[PDB]
């Protein structure tokens, strides 16, 4: 699993 | 002295220095599947004239903004993959090769054909098929995650993602407006739009300015960011375009 940046 | 067999050991050293090998060649580690040759033939296309846009304006040295990815995720093992774009509609790109784009009232529901490459159906909110009722439960899962924990944020057509490729040093987002988006480790964004010619950039802290390339290469590097390594970034770019305008078979 792989996103862009968190908050 | 044996300085002299030293100091041609050492001139050897430098030439060698100046070569290659085991140099990192550009690999996917994920990508959507297209089932259609058609459909790759316009993405390989699409690849090359943007590429071309770059390499004319690169010999050739000597103001809107495009359509972007605000946020994603690849969960393309479990639900599939999930994008934001600066008009805040969600996509959905599922394992099977289709998406749902739900506007910011209404969705698109699009797939591809061995005849046409790509097919799109408008459909309302309201009038949503049964058999479409799981997807937009995906999608609802995929916006409110998106919207909960993800982070960004931006300020004539409906757009959706034809393809996307996760490389180590960058994920590259193919839109179907033409756009190309690349987000580099380093946190930094760049979107290359209208054939090659204007570039944008967006910053770790997310700050956007769209240029001509033609003024950027002028300049030799972004103006206002120069912890932007923008030669080596705009190197992988055509690592990553030529690599894609040759992919025509699946
Ligand atoms: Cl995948």
């Amino acid at each position: 699993l792989a996103q862009s940046s968190p908050a | 002295a044996q300085r002299r067999l030293n100091d041609l050991a050492r001139e050897a050293r430098i030439r060698r220095a100046q070569q290659a090998v085991l140099r990192k060649e550009l690999i996917a580690t994920s990508t959507n599947v297209i089932k259609s040759e058609i459909s790759l033939r316009i993405l390989a296309s699409e690849c090359h004239l943007t590429l071309n846009g770059i390499v004319e304006a690169e010999a050739q040295y000597k103001i809107k903004h495009p359509m972007i990815v605000t946020k994603w995720v690849d969960y393309s093992n479990k639900h599939g993959f999930s994008y934001q774009l600066s008009t805040e509609d969600i996509g959905v790109l599922f394992n099977n090769g289709t998406t749902v784009l739900r506007l910011a009232e209404e969705f698109w529901y699009i797939s591809y054909d061995d005849r046409e490459g790509w097919v799109a159906s408008h459909y309302l909110l309201s009038e949503k098929p049964r058999e479409l009722s799981r997807h937009l439960e995906v999608v609802d899962f995929f916006a409110k995650y998106m919207k909960a924990n993800l982070s960004r944020v931006s300020t004539k057509d409906d757009v959706f993602l034809r393809r996307y490729t996760r490389y180590k040093p960058f994920v590259m987002f193919e839109l179907s407006d033409g756009t190309f988006q690349f987000n580099f480790k380093d946190h930094h964004k760049m979107a290359i739009s209208d054939g090659g010619k204007l570039v944008t950039y967006i910053s770790p802290s997310h700050e956007s300015t769209t240029y001509p390339l033609v003024e950027v290469l002028k300049y030799g590097e972004i103006p206002g960011y120069p912890e932007s390594n923008f030669r080596e970034k705009l190197t992988l770019i055509k690592e990553g375009l030529k690599q894609k305008s040759t992919i025509v078979t699946v």
